[PDB]
């Protein structure tokens, strides 16, 4: 393919043909035959035009040639030259792009290569074009057909025929004659007639003021619309304006001022698992992977007083919940985990059926009966409540951003670094894991991901029977000891359907130590028992069980498993921060940002407020806060949080412009604020984001004056 | 869900289709109780199946087919690999050919750029390339250490390229770079005398200069203390394959005559020439921050700061350099900012047709090298230094090996451990003899200095205290076990970090850089350290090596529980009365004189007592 | 001490601090804007911005037609669909004058591409409405069914292979008095199945020869169904939309403003070039302002008639057949019919009954049984309701189908550069309803005047700048297509971070696919070095977990892990083992494009590489992969 093209044609012809083919074909390499045809056509054109010369008055010998080569050049310039020639010489411009233009008769020329014979492709070209331009036809076999007598003479004919004959012989003797394609196959299709229905559709699709499509076409083709825009802008109403105003600091007001109102309810806890109040039953192991049922069995054996408690000491009750059935299901879970059977199925369908409310579902009827029945009305939408700030979100963020004694992250290795960029990445990863390994949020995230993946695996593998999914997690401490942790048990419902969005009920029992009565408004969805006490470092602590009936779907299970990408997201945010810091300089600032060089001191970040005063921290603490923020954004994610995050970005960029003194201008500030505040209804993360935004905005306003 | 479906299929028994034929039938029906292929005859399809275990068995014990011509079929991939290995990596900078598109992921980001010079089939001069690579690596190691000259000489004498000592290549090979010249002067050899400014080579041919201290304002608006040269001077300047003549005066570049050569070489020469000329016109082009540091963590001198900046951001200077019209003489030409032929040439710069005779006339001499790898002639003027060493990095074409622990840090943290343990073993007799004398100086050896570089800093002191306490327990109050002495000796270098109680920190494993599999188990066979009690073999990273003779008869009956925790000695047996196996946290909190229970590994419980 | 995440903005520039705020770019699991309510609201909004224009009844389909083009100019800042034909033509003429040879070159390239294109090209899209089953089907299935039907009605144009004959048959089918086609029908089941009685009831499909008349077929061909983009277009429109979009792309790629089809590090190059060019051209002592803006109701306020006028203007000098071909797509889209989906649901709380009404029977019940919002929606929809469950949607564009032509419109709006020889010049970037406008003038007041003039010109062209989502600031800081810019530094608001799992092809191809995904992400989506390395680590973890091929020196049990440990012990060159064979991972940034077998070839043991690369191995019988024992197939 490319070998013969390179050998038989010069570089300039080959590259020109390649460009011409690439202009309309996006896969030039996949069809070399078109390249062959284009290069042969270009060579023939050059043969016709390269040698034939002219002069000033009439001499067909200066440097003036009688042929202009319009082929082999970009269409953008070829069309310009063609139109310029047509206008200068007072001749009509053909609707197609010509290959050559003759200066002795001032007529565009079409040249084709006919594999079969001349006088047949000639008439096809005539039909395609007509009287617009002349034709010069040459065939691989010795033959020609010209539309003019004063056109190309015999001398050029000999060279072009010899050029074609050499290629024909080479193709014949190199088995590539089967790849040759005629120009008729490329010309295929010029007879497109419009039927009656489509024409009528065209007639009625014209803008206002036109009778049929023909009037619209003629008006477009013949009218000069110069000055129309200014004409229509002159008579446009002044009320149509962007109404711009120069933004100031005073124009920035707190968002969602109803969160401060105390008469509203406070947001409850609604995440799938206890994030910061979780309690895990640690059991040392040698690191060998165990089936989750065995892990739960051993962790329950290590704590016998909790496994063997058979009587509920109820502490709190959800208004609907049926604490007796919840406790009976919990006992069933604990008894099925400890059995000798190799299955985690709850064969006792009674309490699982009666706890998930599966017996209180709606059923379908015929549409005719519903139409007749006047009592049937479409339900009103569930308007989200308007809640206020809850201090437990602040406490949860505070705790999840601290360092624990356990780590749940164990990532594999990668090839050795050889490039400076790879060394930069390795250093950044080293610092990131050093700061995030023992963070509480990291272990919580790994627990979330493991729970969701376990749910999904059990969901579609065995959907028809109630399974119990231990809420487990493997962690390691600074001494290299590998502990198996059990945070609770989660009986998973069963869905009669098999769709991906179908809801499955998952009742979760989670251990804890925090007294639910200290923050009563946090746990309206939970029934809390008291199972026993525990000793950790010589101090006794109570143990509670948080039962809750929840629902989810395969889509949400996959979303929860994918929640692990918060690690990559935090890594990328740290990378962006470090890259921005280094862009001021020319060199990487990872070490200086984290550890601090001789010229650069360690970077301190603003982390929070203590009695209304700013408190600074290290880049490690800020990294932990970033990771916690990403984790909570993923955990508390819904449409409201999505919209709030998307919309508050514009306000944040406006504050950035104000800080940089870039003189921002706003066209609808109240519209911006309304768009931001329409998403603050009941999401704990959105409400806390609004509270934090207002506090930070107050700090920024105070700082701007100085 | 292709991922989850694949997960389930791999959890199936026999998910993989298998062909029919003698080669297919060579797989056993079941291997060591694992069924590998289906022994079922399908009704109509007759399709046999197999497990992934079948694939693993084929790769483990399957027929060894011919693998000739494989590199011919996949020649493009191997060409890509060769280009990647033969490439040279420059510097990564942040802020604002088909062989370059391949590496695009590693070359261009959104805020960073990676300088990358691809290689391939440049094999003939391997000796010189390897000598340059080795000299650059030696210089890089030496700069970060106190008294760089001493370490440079001590590493240069113990390094060999292929088979010849580095000194032999330096003396024999006439080529090289700033690093090779620095090493030559360090070893006492002779080098060609040329003034250096980065890659720029300068040979004064006329004029005189008297550097004076002055305060200069740069474009960004900061005052810098720079030594400025006053007086008209001329130099013969070379950069790679491009040479020229430079006339300059106080804060001004007057003439710059050069020849035609590689575009990047021309650009580098011209930029270096402007920077050296100390023109105020290039002082004012500094609109950014000049705070670059060397790998030693020091601050570059102002001239090298400007050199680095204007080598990185060349347009910031060509914009603030002005332009002029070059004469229309045949030999005299003009070059624009893009190193092209254009009469709109830079102010004072002109490319010329006539050949400038190379200044590199044989000038071997004996320069004096200072502590900081700075070369000074008898007259007393610095000619070259560490700052001028190129920052390019590549892989030597000939195996270069350094026989010194100071060069172990260039390992993969697996070769470092291998070398440290082999060094400990080869000196086991003397090490043990010195330990059994009440002397602790062996912890300061250079091998342990190299080892410390892979122990995380946060836990280096704790590990050192733990290991030292365990060794002292093994020695004074008891007789030792050789294996654990070997295992825990490297960790003893760092100063102890005993807790407030005065006792050391107990550990179950000792972790190193690049974890996952790089850890040392204090009481078990880690992947980086294993030992067979009976066969007397130490498998360090799969390099089984015998221990005959060095072991003692009496240290075979002794249990392993006597040297697994500091301050704990074995007593009694596995008594299921105190409770379950205690965690290190409980052992640390245990009152003196109390017993406990321990699980050395799977099936070896033991009981210990505090002292 | 109470932690405040937003305090990070006190010490870090915000552009970097909100980097990759969303770790995904797909539709989340909770934000699903689909249903008959949303379709009805879209129809109401579309007809609300064009109700002041001409209204008439289609001669062919009989639907209600609203024509906002050449209508009264808007008198308020509400969305306006009354584009002026003269203003559009003037903008196109100015664009042609500034770019001579562009319209005709693009038209000729599109014509040639159409002539060489084949009918098989209409299979690489997405779900397509199928008139034969009135349901969304994959493009290939819809094309095949349409071809069989056309063969039934004596329409043989797909056999010839070319696209033009197929489009000719498409437009000739509309003239057939009655169209016969194959329909799939489901019937209940009575065959045995062992659950507790050896009997079960299910559904089985059958093919039948069904027939429809000309009007119904025309309505079906013009109909677009709701998805579960919120609309899909049949196969009668793809053939022409392909060529029209190709022509628009040809024009767009030659325009400095068109901010398509850029992707990756050349997008930052485009942003930086625009900022630098506008900063350089600022008058000495003047001011440059950039308007990072958004367009409201972009699809609803754009009219198909304006795009028909555009295809007419651009193809002025092209052959008549090509002009007729290019006029079909906006013509077919000007008479489009919107399908409203499944319907609503009415429930009885006292009786505990529920039912779903069909769209054709929306009004069969009184509007007092629907809630307030649906009641008002149905009241407003009634005028445009067809008695088949569909609504007429003549104005508007209904989501991305002419993104390239719309970008051409936006660029033409950006090419005016001035109104009334006023002391300001404007340019910008356009990305199909995402735009950035830079205005140069001597003072901020004249910059605001120029921005107002641009707003009014866009109003004249049918483009509605969002005042609630647009804002202006000094040049050097703006956002374009979710890409932030500040003092040269460039960030991204969202990134599609790699999913978790494997491609599911095989351990040979899956490794290459994962490495290629990471590579393409760090090239295009701007993933950094550390993030790319961590993505490699996570993919290696997923790979080992999925294929049960952990390191041979680890401690993990399994059928395959036993043999993996045996191979680890036997092998001497353990650095040459593939990850699938329990070997280590040697992938990093520099070598993400080299197949791992090629990477390890020089380290493999001769026996190991002979067994792995065995030509007659019984297992074998984009991404760059090396054939081996790991390139196995699954039934």
């Amino acid at each position: 393919m490319d070998t013969f093209i390179t050998r038989n044609f010069q570089t300039t012809i080959i590259q020109k043909a390649k460009n011409t083919m690439a202009e309309f074909s996006e896969d030039p390499e996949l069809q070399p035959a078109m390249l062959f045809n284009i290069c042969v056509h270009l060579e023939v054109c050059y043969v016709i035009s390269d040698m034939n010369f002219l002069d000033e008055e009439g001499k067909a010998y200066n440097l003036r040639p009688q042929y202009e080569v319009i082929e082999g050049m970009p269409r953008t310039i070829a069309w310009m030259v063609q139109r310029s020639l047509a206008q200068e010489h007072g001749i009509e411009t053909p609707k197609y792009l010509a290959d050559l233009f003759d200066y002795k008769t001032k007529r565009f020329i079409e040249v084709g290569i006919t594999k079969g014979l001349a006088d047949d492709y000639f008439w096809k070209k005539k039909e395609k074009l007509g009287n617009s331009m002349e034709l010069m036809i040459f065939s691989y076999n010795q033959d020609y057909s010209l539309s003019n007598e004063s056109s190309l003479d015999e001398e050029g004919k000999g060279r072009v025929l010899s050029r074609l004959t050499e290629l024909q012989a080479e193709l014949s003797l190199k088995n590539l004659w089967q790849v040759l394609i005629g120009e008729e196959d490329v010309e295929k299709g010029i007879d497109f007639k419009l039927g009656q229905t489509i024409s009528r559709l065209r007639d009625i699709s014209v803008p206002a003021g036109f009778s049929n499509f023909e009037g619209m076409r003629s008006y477009i083709d013949n009218i000069d619309p110069k000055g129309a825009i200014e004409r229509n802008l002159a008579r446009m109403s002044p009320l149509v304006s962007v109404t711009p105003k120069k933004l100031t600091w005073e124009d920035l007001r707190p968002i969602g001022p109803h969160i401060y109102n105390h008469e509203l309810p406070e947001v409850p806890y609604n995440a799938f698992l206890l994030m910061s109040d979780e309690l895990g039953l640690a059991n040392m192991t040698e690191g060998k992977s165990k089936k989750p049922k065995t892990l739960a069995k051993e962790c329950l054996e290590k704590y016998s007083t909790l496994r063997d408690q058979t009587d509920p000491i109820l502490i709190m009750k959800s208004e609907k919940a049926n604490e007796n059935f919840l406790w009976k299901l919990w006992r069933d879970c604990v008894n099925t985990i400890s059995n000798e059977e190799m299955s985690n199925e709850l064969q006792k369908t009674n309490y699982a059926k009666w706890a998930t409310g599966d017996g209180l579902t709606y059923q379908k009827i015929m549409k005719e009966v519903a139409i007749d029945d006047e009592t049937m009305c479409q339900e009103e939408p569930k308007i989200p409540n308007k809640c206020r700030v809850a201090a437990w979100v602040q406490t949860e963020m505070n705790l999840l951003s601290t360092l624990t004694s356990k780590r749940a992250l164990d990532l594999p290795e990668i090839g050795p670094d050889v490039a400076p960029v790879e060394h930069v990445g390795s250093e950044r990863r080293k610092y990131f894991v050093n700061e995030i390994n023992y963070c509480k949020a990291s272990t919580v995230m790994m627990k979330y991901v493991l729970f969701h993946t376990s749910l999904l695996n059990e969901s579609n593998a065995s959907m028809g029977k109630y399974k119990v999914i231990p809420i487990t997690n493997r962690v390691v401490n600074e001494k290299g000891e590998s502990f198996d942790m059990l945070y609770g048990l989660a009986v998973k419902g069963q869905s009669h359907l098999r769709g991906d969005t179908d809801v499955v009920t998952v009742v979760t029992f989670e251990f804890s130590s925090t007294d639910p009565r200290v923050d009563s408004g946090k746990w309206p969805k939970y029934t809390v028992f008291r199972i026993g006490s525990l000793f950790v470092s010589g101090r006794e602590k109570s143990v509670y069980l948080y039962c809750r009936v929840n629902g989810t779907n395969k889509i949400q299970m996959k979303w929860g498993m994918e929640a692990r990408r918060c690690l990559l997201q935090s890594m990328q945010q740290m990378e962006a921060i470090v890259e921005q810091e280094s862009s001021i300089q020319g060199y990487d600032m990872t070490k200086a940002c984290f550890k601090g060089d001789r010229v650069n001191s360690p970077k301190t970040f603003s982390i929070g407020t203590q009695e209304g005063k700013l408190v600074k921290g290290s880049f490690g603490k800020a990294l932990r806060v970033i990771f916690t923020k990403c984790l909570m954004h993923y955990v508390f994610g819904n449409a409201q949080l999505e919209g709030f995050s998307a919309e508050s970005r514009r306000l944040l960029l406006l504050i950035q412009a104000l800080k940089d003194r870039k003189g921002p201008w706003v066209f609808d500030l109240e519209g911006m604020y309304s768009g931001i505040e329409e998403c603050i209804s009941n999401n704990p993360w959105v409400i806390q984001s609004a509270y934090w935004f207002n506090e930070w905005l107050g700090f920024e306003k105070e700082g701007s004056k100085v | 869900n292709p991922s989850l479906r694949m997960k389930w299929a791999m959890c199936s028994n026999f998910p993989l289709a298998l062909t029919k034929g003698d080669m297919a039938n060579r797989i056993p029906l079941e291997y060591k109780g694992i069924q590998l292929k289906t022994n079922a005859e399908d009704i109509g399809t007759k399709g046999q199946m197999c497990s992934i275990a079948a694939v693993t068995w084929w790769n483990t014990y399957g027929p060894i087919g011919d693998t000739e011509g494989f590199e011919r079929v996949y020649e493009s991939f191997f060409l890509r690999k060769m280009r990647l290995d033969n490439a040279t990596w420059g510097r990564i900078t942040f802020g604002p050919s088909a062989e370059f598109i391949e590496m695009l992921h590693c070359l261009q980001g959104e805020n960073w750029r990676q300088i990358y010079h691809p290689g391939g089939n440049k094999l003939t001069e391997s000796r010189s390339q390897s000598m340059i690579v080795a000299c650059r690596k030696i210089i890089r190691r030496s700069i970060v250490a106190s008294n760089p000259l001493e370490l440079a000489v001590e590493i240069a004498n113990k390094t060999v390229i292929d088979t010849e000592p580095l000194k032999s290549c330096l003396a024999a090979i006439d080529g090289g770079d700033v690093a090779c010249d620095i090493i030559r002067a360090a070893l006492g050899l002779k080098i060609r005398q040329r003034q250096r400014f980065g890659r720029l080579e300068l040979k004064r041919i006329s004029g005189r200069g008297f550097k004076n201290d002055e305060e200069i304002l740069i474009g960004n608006g900061t005052i810098q203390k720079i030594g400025i040269w006053d007086g008209e001077e001329e130099f013969h300047v070379r950069c790679g394959e491009c040479r020229g003549i430079l006339k300059k005066s106080k804060m001004k570049l007057e003439k710059l005559l050069i020849n035609s050569a590689k575009k990047e070489d021309m650009r580098d020469l011209i930029i270096l020439c402007m920077v050296f000329s100390q023109d105020t016109r290039m002082f004012q082009g500094v609109r950014g921050e000049i705070n670059f540091l060397n790998r030693a963590g020091q601050l570059l001198s102002p001239m090298y700061q400007l050199q680095r900046y204007f080598l990185n951001r060349s347009n910031d200077l060509f914009d603030q350099w002005g332009y002029e019209e070059s004469p229309k003489a045949s030999e005299l030409h003009g070059i624009n900012e893009s190193m092209n032929a254009s009469d709109y040439t830079l102010k004072g710069v002109v490319v010329t047709r006539n050949v400038i005779d190379d200044f590199s006339s044989t000038e071997t001499e004996k320069v004096s090298i200072t502590k900081n790898l700075s070369l000074i002639k008898r007259t007393g003027e610095v000619i070259m230094g560490a700052n001028d060493v190129s920052e390019l990095e590549s892989q030597a074409q000939l195996m270069i090996t350094y026989d010194t622990p100071k060069m172990w840090e260039m390992g993969t943290t697996k070769e470092l451990v291998q070398n440290t343990y082999q060094w400990v073993l080869k000196n086991l007799v003397t090490l043990k003899a010195q330990f059994l004398l009440g002397k602790e100086d062996m912890f300061q050896w250079d091998a342990f200095e190299a080892f410390e570089s892979i122990i995380p800093q946060k836990m280096a002191g704790q590990y050192s205290g733990f290991a030292r306490a365990v060794l002292k327990q093994m020695r004074d109050q008891e007789v030792m076990k050789t294996d654990q002495f070997i295992k825990l000796l490297p960790f003893c270098f760092s100063p102890p970090k005993l807790r407030s109680n005065g006792e050391p920190y107990q550990f179950l494993k000792l972790v190193l850089k690049g974890g996952g599999e790089n850890f040392i188990e204090v009481r078990k066979g880690s992947p980086l350290f294993s030992y067979n009690p009976q066969t007397e073999v130490l498998t360090i990273c799969g390099r089984m090596m015998s221990l005959k003779g060095k072991i003692e008869d009496e240290e075979r009956n002794r249990s392993m529980g006597n040297a697994v925790l500091a301050g704990f000695l074995v007593s009694g047996k596995y008594d299921p009365d105190l409770g379950d196996f205690k965690t290190i946290e409980e052992l640390e909190k245990l009152k003196p004189g109390e017993k406990a229970n321990i699980l050395l590994y799977q099936g070896k419980p033991v009981k210990v007592v505090k002292r | 001490m109470n932690i405040n995440p937003y305090f990070l903005f006190i010490d870090v520039p915000i552009q970097a601090a909100i980097s990759t705020t969303f770790p995904y770019t797909g539709v989340p699991p909770y934000s699903h804007g689909t249903g008959t309510g949303y379709t009805i609201d879209t129809v109401i909004r579309t007809h609300e911005y064009s109700n002041k224009g001409k209204q008439y009844i289609s001669d062919v389909t009989g639907c209600t037609m609203v024509d906002p083009t050449n209508g009264p100019l808007p008198e308020d800042n509400e969305p306006s669909a009354y584009a002026q034909l003269d203003c559009v033509l003037e903008a196109l003429d100015r664009m042609d004058e500034e770019h001579p040879g562009l319209f005709q070159a693009a038209s000729q390239n599109a014509m040639e591409t159409l002539m060489v294109t084949t009918v098989d090209k209409l299979t690489q899209g997405r779900q397509t409405f199928d008139w034969t089953v009135c349901r969304n089907q994959p493009a290939a299935t819809a094309l095949n069914t349409t071809i069989t039907s056309f063969r039934l009605n004596d329409l043989n144009g797909a056999d010839k292979g070319g696209l033009i004959p197929f489009c000719q048959d498409i437009i000739d089918s509309l003239d057939r008095p009655e169209m016969t086609f194959f329909s799939v029908k489901n019937i209940k089941k009575k065959l045995p199945a062992k659950n507790r009685k050896g009997f079960l009831i299910k559904r089985i499909p059958m093919k039948v020869k069904d027939k429809i008349t000309k009007v119904e077929y025309i309505k079906r061909a013009l109909s677009l169904n709701t998805m579960t983009a919120i609309a899909t277009a049949g196969i009668q429109i793809r053939g022409f939309v392909l060529v029209v979009e190709n022509l628009a792309k040809n024009i767009c790629e030659n325009l400095e403003q068109s901010g398509l089809p850029v992707g990756g590090n050349e997008k930052k190059a485009k942003l930086s070039n625009a900022v630098a060019k506008m900063l350089s051209n600022c008058p000495p002592g003047g001011i440059s302002m950039t308007v990072t803006g958004d367009n409201t109701k972009w699809n609803e306020c754009l009219n198909p008639r304006i795009f028909l006028a555009m295809t007419e203007r651009i193809t002025r000098d092209s052959p008549i057949w090509f002009r007729d071909f290019c006029s079909i797509a906006p013509v077919l889209f000007s008479n489009k019919i919107a399908r409203l989906g499944k319907g609503f649901m009415i429930t009885s709380k006292t009786k505990r009954l529920k039912a779903q009404i069909p769209c054709p029977d929306l009004f069969s019940i009184p509007l007092e049984r629907y809630n307030e919002e649906t009641r008002a929606k149905l009241k407003k929809l009634k005028p445009f309701f067809n008695e088949e469950g569909t609504a007429s949607l003549s104005p508007g564009m209904m989501m991305g189908m002419f993104n390239m032509l719309s970008t051409v419109l936006g660029v033409a709006a950006l090419g005016i550069k001035n109104i009334g020889n006023k002391e300001y010049l404007w340019d910008g970037l356009q990305s199909s309803d995402d735009f950035a406008l830079f205005v140069n003038a001597k003072d901020e007041e004249t910059c605001m005047e120029g921005i107002n003039d641009f707003y009014r010109t866009c109003k004249l062209l049918g483009i509605n700048m969002s005042k609630k989502k647009s804002y202006c600031n000094e040049t050097g800081m703006f956002e374009f297509t979710s890409m932030f810019y500040r003092d040269g530094f460039v960030s991204n608001f969202a990134m599609e971070l790699p999913s978790f799992g494997v491609a599911g092809v095989n351990e040979s191809a899956d490794m290459a696919i994962g490495m290629t995904i990471i590579k393409n992400n760090m090239i295009n989506n701007g993933m950094g070095p550390a993030t790319a390395q961590t993505a490699i680590q996570l993919f290696i973890a997923d790979y080992r977990y999925t294929y049960k091929c952990h390191r041979g020196d680890s401690k993990v049990e399994g059928k395959r892990m036993k043999i993996i440990k045996e191979l680890w012990e036997n092998t001497k060159g353990r650095d040459g083992l593939l990850v699938a064979d329990g070997g280590p991972n040697i992938y990093n940034l520099r070598n993400l494009h080299i197949p791992e077998i090629v990477l390890k070839y020089n380290l493999m043991d001769p026996e190991y590489k002979g067994r792995l690369l065995h030509p007659q191995n019984p297992f074998v019988g984009d991404y760059d992969a090396v054939s081996g024992t790991h390139s196995w197939r699954t039934k």
